[PDB]
DNA sequence: AGGTGAGGAGTC
DNA sequence: ATGGACTCCTCACCTGCAGGTTCAC
DNA sequence: GTGAACCTGCAGGTGAGGAGTCCATG
């Protein structure tokens, strides 16, 4: 049985937004744009999608 | 006349004032065309139709890239066509006279080569009408519209120029919010559309640029979304040193524009801007402002303070929280049922437009009856915050304010105010506050104060006194004694010389190119992730460092092969000794991923805080106070002084030097001009 | 009828 | 169907703790 | 010898942040 913590990580994110829209300027812009969240709606979401996709 | 005959600068703070304007008539005169409509001599008295018509006409037809106006009293209007371009009217009320690329002013062109050329800088010609309204629109945020509607609401930020009266119609760059709200919002069910909407020009988004450009086709006009109603973009900010925050603000944009300038141009037309000259310049500490808040409240202490309540149905307990913030401050006070006569009062009242026009307002009432009692009143939600705490900033501004009016009414001061200029009268227009006083050039009453041995007298300026300021005044007369906007005075009766404070509308920029640089860098860094090894190999080679035992833990939670990411770093700051060591030996090997920003070594931050002052120019500004902040939403202005003298006396500088003006940061206003304006207050109720 | 400044909307 | 100029409107601010230096007695 | 002021410039901010289901009643 291997057991692993994961703890948040923005860099991670950061690159695979800008690839996933790579005619873009900035990663805020991409996150709010094409998706849709708000600029209240943005910590709690990068903290939970950084550990999913890392898994 | 007087000429802005400023400095080609070397060092100081940046201005949004354009110093230089470079362009390459050749390149232009060669690559484009020029015509001129002219309207001139047809008939004055006969303009609003004909221009109206004219404008239409001449968009009408023609390959058209952009159009500005001329001066009112100039050539034509001027327009901008592509090579080999015809401008054929059906109509000869107007004639059309081809000219060059050398024969306009410099701004007007540039306005010119702003517009319509950096829109199409990757498209031309596809159809039959184009044109660009005005500056370009770069886009920062969407908003999602309610359930029953589908788009999204753009903000914007709009470049353009203008010119500055105050500075002999020097060029100026400017930047601004701009909101866009989808067609249908505004349209009725119906199929009718809203008399606002009717006729509007149309926009289009675009998905590679991010610019929002003119289009007949579209589902967007320029209007905010319900009515009246604000929404404004931060200054700078520089969050967690990230570089993608950076560039979502005023001055990011800022850094855009002159990087689309060279793609499209070269390096034919540059903008360059202005250092204004410094040398006296006085960062402000936060002890000093301290103290004398603390001997500002002293004085207060050795008084009678009394709180009461007038409103009609009775609710909150808003005598109670008051009286606890003003019990916090070791001031003691009282709660009446009925105004005292002869003390300090603090009435709570309710709004103004809700009581009948014959109904007998407590505060107008309570006030003409008492005639020698300073007053103070609030509405009862202005004590509680957002959240419902009790808001601190309000009990201490009344406070203040009590003892600004108690301070005029006594005739002498009670706190150490610096000294002033002597010999000297303080003048003030004073608007009608009669509805029907629309007339602009319609007279007004003029306060005057002075200073005989310690005590200041108040009295209505004499028609003899007003007669002898305005024939001193000379061409500096419109500004005292015209318009719907009078500014106060300073006069000399010895002499002859006058004191005027005009607000210009520069405002003052930090540096961004320096910022973006380090910021790019420290993104670069923050990517890869740190080998094993080498962390082990500093634990090995300083055994007595502190900072070991924080490393110790970080590995002992990681694997053993795979490498360490930065997030795992943030336990450790980069603000001991030994911990400064630790970043600069990892970038050595190139890794780069903390450093310092805002020191006062570096001097990035020094636009936005402190007092500035020049002397022999007679400028000046104002800051903030303390250190940088990561968000700054404000910029700062600047201002000019006029005078007749021959070399401006050196007891001005002194009246700047108050800090219970702006609530604890420093003020851009002389301090007698604040205490003659409470008493064109208290003379409204008199008779 | 907290205050001073800095600044976005609606029309001759 | 058009452009650029005054006047009135709304909105935000008003930090905080930690580490190295220094007198003041 | 020491402990009170005194003097920069790096961080961090309202709370915390969603599905799924049994039965009687006009
Ligand atoms: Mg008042």
């Amino acid at each position: 049985l291997t057991v692993k913590y994961l703890n948040s990580r923005d860099a991670f994110l950061d690159a695979l937004l800008e690839e996933y829209k790579p005619e873009a300027r900035s990663s805020h812009f991409i996150l709010n744009h094409y998706l849709g969240i708000a600029e209240s709606e943005q910590a709690f979401v990068r903290s939970w999608l950084s550990k999913l996709l890392a898994s | 006349m007087v000429t802005p005959q400023l400095e080609p600068s070397s060092q100081g703070p940046l201005s949004t004032l354009i110093e230089q304007i470079s362009i390459d008539t050749d390149w232009v005169d060669r690559s484009f065309a020029i015509y001129c409509v002219s309207y001139k001599g047809i008939d004055f008295s006969e303009r609003p139709k004909r221009l109206v018509t004219l404008a239409s006409e001449t968009y009408k037809s023609g390959s058209v890239y952009c159009l500005v106006k001329g001066a009112n009293k100039e050539a034509c209007y001027w327009v901008l066509l592509p090579k080999d371009s015809k401008l054929d009217l059906k109509d000869t009320s107007l004639a059309i006279k081809p000219s060059s690329a050398a024969e306009l002013p410099t701004w007007q062109l540039a306005r010119l080569l702003i517009k319509a050329i950096p829109k199409v800088l990757s498209g031309t010609m596809p159809e039959i009408k184009r044109f660009e309204s005005e500056g370009l629109y770069y886009l920062v945020k969407s908003k999602k519209l309610p359930k029953d509607h589908s788009g999204y609401e753009l903000t914007t930020v709009e470049i353009d120029l203008a010119p500055c009266a105050a500075l002999g119609f020097k060029q100026t760059l400017s930047m601004g919010t701009k909101t866009f709200s989808p067609l249908s919002w505004f349209t009725l069910e119906n199929g009718e559309v809203q008399k606002k909407a009717r006729f509007a020009t149309r926009y289009q988004l675009d998905d590679v640029g991010k610019l929002v450009s003119k289009s007949i086709k579209g589902d967007y006009i320029k209007k905010p979304l319900y009515s009246n109603a604000k929404n404004r973009i931060q200054a700078i900010d520089i969050t967690k040193e990230s570089y993608s925050g950076f560039q979502l603000s005023k001055v990011g944009i800022l850094e855009q524009f002159m990087q689309d300038l060279k793609q499209a141009y070269g390096d034919s037309v540059s903008v360059k801007l202005q250092r204004i000259p410094g040398e006296k310049h006085r960062f402000v500490s936060d002890t000093i402002v301290k103290n004398h808040y603390v001997g500002l409240f002293d004085a207060l202490k050795e008084h009678r303070l009394v709180i009461c309540d007038l409103t009609e149905n009775q609710d909150t307990d808003a005598a109670l929280t008051l009286l606890h913030g003003i019990e916090h401050l070791d001031i003691n006070a009282e709660i009446a049922e009925v105004p005292i006569r002869g003390a300090l009062n603090i009435l709570i009242v309710g709004n103004k437009d809700t009581y009948k026009s014959d109904e007998e307002d407590p505060y107008q009432v309570y006030r003409k009856k008492y005639q020698d009692t300073v007053f103070q009143s609030c509405y009862p939600e202005r004590l509680w915050n957002r959240q419902g705490q009790p808001n601190r900033h309000v009990v201490e501004v009344l406070l203040k304010e009590l003892l600004i009016k108690l301070e005029v009414h006594t005739r002498k001061h009670l706190i150490e105010y610096p000294s002033g200029p002597e010999r000297c009268v303080y003048y003030m227009p004073q608007r009608p506050k009669d509805e029907s006083s629309e007339v602009r050039d319609e007279p007004w009453p003029v306060y005057a104060s002075k200073l005989v041995g310690d005590e200041w007298q108040y009295t209505q300026a004499t028609q003899e006194e007003l007669e002898d300021i305005e024939l001193d005044l000379g061409n500096d007369k419109r500004h005292v004694f015209h318009g719907f906007e009078r500014s106060p005075v300073i006069y000399w009766p010895e002499t002859g010389d006058y004191a005027i404070f005009i607000d210009t509308g520069i405002q003052m920029l930090p540096e961004f190119e320096a910022v973006a640089e380090r910021l790019r860098e420290l993104k670069e860094g923050r990517s890869q992730d740190v080998p094993i090894a080498l962390l082990a190999q500093f634990i090995e080679e300083n055994p007595e460092s502190k900072v070991i035992n924080k490393l110790r833990a970080i590995l002992s939670e990681w694997d053993d092969v795979a490498p360490l990411p930065f997030d795992e770093f943030s336990t450790i700051a980069y603000k001991s000794s030994d911990e400064k060591q630790f970043y600069d030996w990892l970038r050595e090997q190139g890794f780069f991923l903390k450093t310092s920003i805002r020191g006062q070594s570096e001097g990035f931050f020094n636009a936005s805080l402190g007092f500035f002052y020049n002397r022999e120019q007679g400028m000046y500004f104002a800051g903030g106070k303390g250190s940088p902040q990561s968000k700054i939403e404000t910029f700062s202005h600047l201002y000019l002084i006029k005078h007749s003298f021959d070399a401006l006396p050196e007891e001005v500088e002194n009246l700047f030097d108050v800090y219970h003006l702006r609530h604890r940061l420093p003020t851009v206003t002389p301090y007698p001009f604040k205490h003659l304006r409470e008493y064109v207050e208290m003379q409204r109720f008199r008779s």
